[PDB]
């Protein structure tokens, strides 16, 4: 799976 | 998909800094590189990608001026320089090739079917033309340039993603934030359609999504995710039909030749039966015999559909689109 540093979601708005 | 982005005039270079930059902070590594072609000096000075600046024995550093044809030839003239610029940059490992404008201008307009006809004759990789369409309240010499150039471009590149300005709008927004979101959106889209071959959906579902030819689409939706699989079920078929409704880069792309289905999200999340009915519903709305599908695994609170359409027609927007371009023409010529 590809994981998120960084607090914003990548499929976020 | 590994790409290399060509940005062409200055909406072109502008949206291909903004995918290169949401390659680097995602560290998804899809864009192996990113150059920037203009013949105006300025627009090229801002850009954090690597720049090139064609022209000037003929316009001195000031752009074009929306002269179509004065883009063409300069891109004519001065092509060597540009595909040098892509020799160390277009490497053995690139999967693809986007020339990225702005099909209203002069620059873009009038150098991207050139250099796009140019790479794919040479090239063994798809050349694909990232096309953005103005406004329609757009005046009428933008119009007319987009209409040439969209014609041009069809022909002679693999495929025509095309991105409407006008699909993307909020109230309120300055001239340049209008913009700068318009290219953000696009390139979380593209983004994430370039990282998912890179790990899962192989880059080749993408390739023989855009093998038809023509125009092509790029839908998006997302929606929060339920931590439990079977709480999905609905979410997924919502943002899969949003996606293909109203989350497309160009409106009224439902018709299409070809398809692909991805859902990202994480693994646990993903509701088998969702993603089986969100594909089928696809294939039935587009009535494409050729719907591909895929998951693409990824940290997130959320799920979301992206949907690739390829081979779009009878789209109202398009029809519209050309059809104010050929009057302007006719009220031109007289
Ligand atoms: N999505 C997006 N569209 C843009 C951007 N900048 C300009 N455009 C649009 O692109 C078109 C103009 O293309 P542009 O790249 O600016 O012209 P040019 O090719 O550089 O040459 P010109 O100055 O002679 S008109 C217009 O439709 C304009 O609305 C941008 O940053 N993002």
């Amino acid at each position: 799976m590809w994981h998120s540093d960084d607090l914003d979601d990548l499929l976020g708005s | 998909m590994k790409t290399v982005l060509i940005g062409v005039g200055q909406a072109g270079g502008k949206l291909a800094s903004a995918l290169q930059s949401f390659d680097r902070q995602t560290g998804f590594g899809a864009v192996l590189d990113a150059v920037a072609v203009n013949t105006a000096k300025a627009d090229l000075q801002s850009l954090p990608v690597e720049t090139v600046l064609i022209g000037q024995d003929r316009v001195n550093g000031h752009g074009v001026g929306g002269d179509n044809e004065l883009g063409a030839a300069v891109m004519e003239s001065d092509q060597t320089e540009v595909m040098s610029a892509l020799d160390g940059r277009v490497t053995a490992e690139a999967e693809s090739i986007f020339v990225v404008a702005g099909l209203g201008g002069g620059s873009g307009s009038g150098g991207a079917p050139v250099l796009a006809k140019a790479l794919a004759g040479v090239y063994d990789v798809p050349v694909y033309v990232l096309g953005i369409l103005p406004g329609a309240d757009e005046g009428a010499l933008y119009q007319v340039n987009a209409g040439r150039s969209l014609k041009t471009v069809a022909r002679e590149a693999d495929a025509v993603l095309l991105v409407d300005n006008d699909a993307f709008r909020s109230a309120g927004e300055s001239m340049s934030e209008g913009y700068d979101a318009i290219n953000e959106a696009i390139a979380r889209r593209v983004g994430l359609l370039l990282a998912a071959g890179e790990a899962v959906v192989d880059t080749s579902e993408v390739i023989n999504t855009l093998r038809s030819g023509g125009i092509a689409a790029l839908g998006y939706a997302s929606a929060e995710a339920s931590p439990n699989a079977e709480d999905n079920i609905n979410a997924v078929m919502s943002t899969t039909r949003r996606a293909v409704l109203t989350g497309t880069s160009l409106p009224d792309a439902s018709d299409a030749d070809a398809a692909l289905v991805v859902i990202a999200g994480e693994p646990d999340t993903i509701p088998r039966k969702g993603v089986e009915r969100a594909r089928r519903w696809v294939e039935d709305e587009t009535g494409s015999m050729q719907v591909r599908g895929g998951d693409f695994p990824l940290e997130s609170g959320r799920l979301a559909s992206l949907v690739l359409l390829g081979g779009v027609e009878r789209s109202e927007r398009v029809e519209s689109f050309m059809e104010r371009a050929r009057e302007a023409i006719d009220k031109a010529e007289t």
